[PDB]
């Protein structure tokens, strides 16, 4: 059940979850339920279905966020 | 035993111990290939997304 | 064709030691009979002064093409890729990014990338997400 | 069973297979152990080397120029092949 | 292993070709370790990796270029790859495992 | 891999030249065991082969 | 002459080396894997 | 040296050039049907000039025939495994048969 | 090689093996398809993503390497087809006595192959999320935050690249298969001097082996010779025993 | 066939299809040794190994970073 | 003992020559070409590098004071 980017985590939260550095972003909050289930599910291709699907779409919005923000700079090239 | 001079090589009859095993092994390959394809021919080509159910 | 390896001398005079043209023992016919069939040498055959460089234990010599021709083909093949890599670089034909490089919150995770205070930050910071 | 040796009988029955399929053999003068390539069978210098090249391919060996020219009969082929470690 | 059939002349020299070319990278791997002791006084994983960012960029290059050259020998990449196809002198099981 | 556990057997000390200290220490992290599956598994079948 | 070994190379293209036999089922178990795949449509639906 | 046609030694030279020619064709051509076609032609090219009664005319062909083979030589000729140069040459050579002469070291 | 009684290794002395050893052939077939990254196999789920991430880097080097890698995927799908046909589907080249004596091998030799075959059909899929998982904790491999492009590798790539390796993979495979089967006359390359030079160069491995031995190794051994001649038995003996004896 | 010269050439690995007459007896003596040591190696592995992620709690580390400051 | 070695007359000459190259050696223009390279050219070249950097390399625990990664992106397009 994900349609838009969720709220960012806090600094102390990542310490207790030891979330990897490259994935400490806005979508980090939907990482924690996924990572916890994979450990209890042996990273199988079927035991984390909806939690994984929610996360990939989050990274899609997180990616599509930068597409609009990439074009915004490219317009500022046209300023001068 | 003796070598028969001037003969064709007939369609060999190997023991179906080997023949059936290779057929099942090959069948295990294709069946899997089809099984993943029907469930991932969108995602493999990128035409859809995994969460576009 | 049948050329001898590099650095083998044309002439030598070591006093009374016999003079004889160098023979690359690796290229003797492997079917002919020899007293020492592994080394393809017959007993009491004289040796060249540098026979250690002209036998089965020396590095293998390949004479299919001339040593100069091999350089031409070798350099050309990488030379061909050089122009393929140069033209794209000179022309700039590689595509542009489809999205902005990935940014990160909390001052680009400065503290989480081994920073202590705010003065350095940029030393350790990642791509800063200034657009929260 | 693995490959059961290669004795002269099976060698003989395969060389004859070479000459029978080689149609340049003179008519009559049946393939015999004492035959001569030039006298009996009727092959010239360029023909005999074709038989030798086919023979060495059939037995998966490489007959050098030194001994191939020595083989003048059909038996000498049988005795030459039998005295080799790679005649298979 | 590569020179297991030591009576075969080809397998003997191909075994030597594998060892000498690999010892080329091994010489560089040793030199990389010395610069690892020179920079951090340690070769432990728990120590060296904990200090990666704080170290000079030039020093990491000196160490890792040596690691790369050593890795080119073992993984048989371009430049130090002539031995890889000479290795087929060993028995077929050797090629599979190596 | 699944239970987030690590093993470290340290036989004894190897080099103890002032600050440079090296042990005969063997660890099995995620990466060490990620490589012991391709190595030991294949090598067992190679020996069986 | 011109191919004096015609009667020799007969068997390289006849018997079990007929082109129908050479490419006969070169894809091991295509129809067994193919046949099974249809059944999973019968089983699921 | 000189070339004496119809002498035994001169024929063997032509025999040797024939094994170079056909094996080289065999090295490049990897289909029997294509090989026999080319192998038939080489013999025709070998038998068309069968009749020569002159020394100097024959020596030019020997010069030319060597050049034909050298340019067409395969960079990876087929070799039987147990013949010299093969994949199994010298493998597992049986040990030498000889008496051990003991020495009082 | 064990089955063929002559124990040959040149695939130019094979042909039509597919029925005399059906079990050996299938193992190569399933493995090669896994090597060639046929969709749904194991090599697919590991090799294919790498080829995408060459393009997903969106730098100059990623673009140039992308084609080198894509040619590697292409050639993989090609020399495999060349290997399989030349040994299992081609017209026979070995003598008949070999074909009448061609059998599979004992059950001890057979077991390891089938077990590796099953891994080559199912290993990659099961293990995919353990390693390539989006955010799986694997800190032993350290990825600086400014070097993560797994997101853009999977979401932003052009829709034609995601099929490009496979389309030139099997689609280009058939074309070569026909030539090897129906139109082999094209490949009689000894006549063409441009093709013979090209074939000789790549068959001799970029002539790199000849460059090492004839030039680099021999020069290395030669410097040993010059030191052993002009220094050790040369200037050091002149400023040594021989020279002082003369004086 | 051919002669192995086995009267004197007795390397530790036999040589040319070597098999002693009492090979069945010796293997059980060897199969014990592999079993004796594999069991022995398991004891030491359990007793002398440890988990290097639980020796020090994070509450103890947090004092170390501040003490060094 | 029993002379267990089939001594060779040609190997003995080769061994005799290789251990007596000092006798036939000459200080011609070829030897000076090699002698200069090995006893002077190489020692001086390395001798310069050794003394040039002798004390200029404080690499023990060297620190980084300069960023590696780049912050802002400037697309061509
Ligand atoms: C015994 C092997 C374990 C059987 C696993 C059964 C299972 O529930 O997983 C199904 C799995 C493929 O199913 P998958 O597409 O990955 O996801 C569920 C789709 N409804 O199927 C498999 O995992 C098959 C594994 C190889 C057999
Ligand atoms: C830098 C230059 C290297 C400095 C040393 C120069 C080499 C000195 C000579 C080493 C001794 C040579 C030797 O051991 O005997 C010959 C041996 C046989 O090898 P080979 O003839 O190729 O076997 C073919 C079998 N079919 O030859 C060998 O196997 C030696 C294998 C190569 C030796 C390593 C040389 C370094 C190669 C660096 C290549 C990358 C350059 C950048
Ligand atoms: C360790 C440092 C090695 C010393 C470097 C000096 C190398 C050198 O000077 O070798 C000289 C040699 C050219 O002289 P040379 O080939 O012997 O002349 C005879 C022609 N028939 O040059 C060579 O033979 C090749 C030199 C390659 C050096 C790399
Ligand atoms: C490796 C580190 C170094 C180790 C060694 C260090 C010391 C080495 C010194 C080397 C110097 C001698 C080597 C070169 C001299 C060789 C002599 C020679 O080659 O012959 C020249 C000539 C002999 O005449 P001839 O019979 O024609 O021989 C010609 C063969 N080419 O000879 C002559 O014509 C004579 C040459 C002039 C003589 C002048 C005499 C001056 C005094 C003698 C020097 C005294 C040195 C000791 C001083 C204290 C002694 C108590
Ligand atoms: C300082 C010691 C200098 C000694 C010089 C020795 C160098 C030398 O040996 O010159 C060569 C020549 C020996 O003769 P040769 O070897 O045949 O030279 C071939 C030239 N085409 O040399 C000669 O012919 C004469 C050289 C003898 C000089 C010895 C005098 C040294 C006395 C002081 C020692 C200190
Ligand atoms: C075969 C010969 C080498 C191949 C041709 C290289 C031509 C060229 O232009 O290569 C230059 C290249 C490209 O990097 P660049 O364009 O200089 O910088 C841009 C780099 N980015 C994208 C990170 C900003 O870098 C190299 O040298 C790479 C090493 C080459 C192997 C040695
Ligand atoms: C600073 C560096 C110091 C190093 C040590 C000193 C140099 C070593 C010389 C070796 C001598 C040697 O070899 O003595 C033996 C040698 C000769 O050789 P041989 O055994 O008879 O065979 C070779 C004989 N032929 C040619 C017949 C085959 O006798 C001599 O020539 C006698 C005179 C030597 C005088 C030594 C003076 C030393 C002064 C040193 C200070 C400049
Ligand atoms: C981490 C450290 C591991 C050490 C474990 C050692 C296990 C291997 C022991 C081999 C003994 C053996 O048998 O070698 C001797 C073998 C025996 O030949 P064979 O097959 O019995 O046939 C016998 C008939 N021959 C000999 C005619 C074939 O012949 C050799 O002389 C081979 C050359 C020397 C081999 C050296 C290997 C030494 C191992 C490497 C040491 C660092
Ligand atoms: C096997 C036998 C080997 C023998 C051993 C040889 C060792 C040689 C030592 C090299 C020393 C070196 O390189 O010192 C170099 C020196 C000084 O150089 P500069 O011009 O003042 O430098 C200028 C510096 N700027 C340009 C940067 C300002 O040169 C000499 O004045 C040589 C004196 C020593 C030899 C007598």
């Amino acid at each position: 059940g994900v349609s838009e980017l969720p709220e960012l985590l806090s600094h102390e939260e990542m310490k207790q979850n030891k979330i990897p550095l490259a994935y400490r972003d806005r979508c980090a909050r939907l990482l924690v339920p996924l990572n916890k289930c994979r450990k209890e599910g042996w990273y199988m291709p079927w035991n984390c279905v909806q939690e994984r699907h929610d996360y990939e779409q989050c990274q899609y919005l997180d990616f599509k966020r930068r597409v609009k923000e990439l074009e915004e700079i490219k317009k500022q090239r046209d300023a001068a | 035993f003796k070598y028969v001079r001037g003969a064709i090589v007939p369609k060999p009859k190997v023991h179906p111990g080997y023949v059936i095993t290779s057929k099942f092994l090959g069948g295990l390959m294709w069946f899997w290939i089809f099984y993943r394809a029907k469930q991932d021919y969108p995602v493999w080509f990128g035409l859809k997304h995994p969460w576009e159910h | 064709k049948s050329f001898l390896p590099h650095f083998i001398p044309k002439n030598y005079s070591y006093g009374d030691y016999p003079r004889l043209k160098p023979e690359n023992l690796q290229k003797r016919d492997p079917y002919l009979k020899y007293d020492d069939q592994a080394n393809k040498r017959n007993f009491n055959e004289p040796l060249h002064p540098q026979q250690d460089d002209l036998d089965m234990w020396a590095p293998d010599h390949f004479d299919f093409v001339q040593d100069s021709i091999a350089l031409k083909w070798f350099g050309t093949f990488f030379g061909v890729l050089a122009v393929f890599s140069s033209v794209i670089y000179i022309g700039g034909l590689y595509p542009e990014k489809p999205a902005n490089p990935r940014n990160y919150p909390f001052s680009g995770l400065a503290k989480d990338l081994g920073a202590s205070s705010e003065e350095d930050t940029l030393l350790y910071a990642a791509k800063i997400d200034k657009s929260i | 069973s693995s490959t059961p040796s290669l004795t002269k009988e099976i060698i003989y029955d395969r060389i004859v297979e070479i000459l029978e399929s080689y149609d340049n053999v003179k008519q009559g003068s049946t393939i015999s152990p004492a035959a001569s390539f030039s006298k009996d069978l009727g092959l010239d210098s360029l023909d005999t080397v074709e038989v030798l090249l086919e023979l060495e391919n059939e037995f998966s060996i490489l007959i050098p120029d030194n001994e191939a020219d020595e083989i003048k009969t059909v038996q000498q082929a049988v005795d030459y092949i039998a005295a080799q470690e790679d005649s298979i | 292993l590569i020179s297991f059939w030591f009576t075969r002349f080809n397998a003997v020299k191909s075994g030597l070709s594998a060892l000498l070319i690999n010892r080329f990278g091994d010489a560089l791997l040793v030199l990389g370790l010395s610069y690892l002791v020179l920079v951090t006084g340690s070769v432990n994983y728990n120590t060296v990796f904990a200090l990666g960012s704080y170290l000079d960029v030039n020093m990491i290059t000196v160490i890792l270029i040596c690691f790369l050259v050593a890795s080119m020998a073992k993984s048989a990449q371009l430049g130090l790859h002539s031995w890889l196809l000479l290795a087929m002198e060993g028995p077929t099981p050797v090629s599979s495992l190596l | 891999i699944f239970n987030e556990i690590e093993y470290t057997y340290n036989i004894m000390n190897w080099l103890n030249v002032e600050y440079l200290v090296v042990d005969w220490s063997f660890t099995i992290d995620k990466l060490s065991v990620s490589m012991l599956v391709p190595v030991v598994t294949v090598s067992f079948l190679v020996h069986l082969y | 002459a011109g191919n004096p070994w015609k009667r020799r190379d007969a068997w390289r293209s006849q018997g079990a080396f007929t082109r129908a036999n050479r490419f006969r089922g070169a894809l091991p178990g295509f129809f067994w894997g193919l046949g099974a795949f249809g059944v999973y449509c019968v089983y699921e639906k | 040296k000189a070339v004496v046609p119809f002498s035994e030694a001169n024929k063997k030279y032509v025999s040797s050039l024939y094994r170079k020619s056909l094996r080289t064709a065999h090295d490049w051509i990897n289909k029997t049907e294509f090989y026999r076609v080319k192998a038939s032609e080489i013999r025709s090219r070998f038998d068309a000039n069968k009749h020569i009664n002159d020394p100097n005319e024959l020596k030019v062909i020997f010069k030319e025939t060597e050049a034909l083979l050298e340019d067409y030589a395969h960079p990876d000729p087929i070799i039987p495994p147990c013949r010299p140069g093969g994949s199994k040459f010298e493998r597992n050579i049986p040990p030498r048969v000889e008496a051990r002469i003991p020495i009082d070291v | 090689i064990h089955s063929i009684i002559s124990e040959y290794q040149d695939i130019r002395m094979y042909g039509g093996f597919r029925q005399f050893i059906p079990l050996a052939y299938t193992c190569i077939f399933i493995a090669s398809l896994s090597l060639m990254a046929i969709p749904g196999l194991t090599g697919f789920y590991s090799k294919d993503i790498i080829i995408e991430s060459m393009y997903g880097e969106y730098t100059f080097s990623g673009f140039i390497i992308y084609w080198f890698a894509l040619i590697s995927a292409t050639c993989t799908s090609l020399y495999s087809i060349r290997l399989i046909y030349y040994t299992f589907l081609n017209n026979p080249n070995s003598p008949k006595y070999i074909y009448i004596n061609l059998k599979e091998n004992d059950i001890v030799l057979i077991t390891p192959m089938i077990i590796l075959t099953i891994l080559s059909i199912f290993g990659g899929y099961l293990l995919r999320d353990i390693y390539l998982g989006m955010g799986s904790p694997f800190n032993e491999l350290f990825i600086h935050p400014n070097n993560l492009s797994l997101i853009e590798t999977e979401f932003s790539l052009p829709s034609i690249l995601k099929v490009l390796p496979l389309i030139t993979g099997l689609g280009g495979g058939l074309i070569l298969l026909l030539i090897y089967e129906f139109n082999y006359s094209l490949f009689l390359v000894y006549n063409n001097k441009n093709l013979s030079k090209l074939y000789s160069f790549f068959n001799q491995k970029i002539m790199f082996d000849q460059l090492l031995n004839n030039l680099i190794l021999r020069s290395g051994l030669n410097i040993g010779w010059l030191l052993n001649v002009h220094i050790d038995r040369g200037i050091l003996q002149l400023f040594g025993p021989l020279g002082l004896w003369k004086l | 066939h051919h002669i192995h010269t086995p009267s004197y050439i007795k390397p530790p690995t036999g040589g040319w299809n070597f098999t002693p007459a009492n090979w069945k007896q010796n293997t059980v003596l060897v199969l014990v040794g592999f079993t004796a040591c594999c069991v022995g190696l398991y004891k030491l592995g359990e007793a002398g190994s440890y988990n290097p992620k639980l020796k020090y709690k994070e509450e103890e580390l947090s004092r170390w970073n501040q003490s060094a400051k | 003992g029993p002379h267990l070695l089939r001594e060779d007359a040609s190997f003995q000459r080769y061994g005799q020559l290789r251990d007596n190259l000092a006798t036939y050696w000459k200080f011609n223009r070829k030897a000076a070409r090699n002698v200069f390279i090995f006893l002077v050219a190489v020692p001086a070249g390395l001798g310069y590098l050794a003394y040039n950097y002798e004390g200029k390399t404080p690499f023990v625990g060297k620190r980084r004071t300069e960023p590696i990664f780049e912050q802002d992106y400037v697309p061509r397009k």
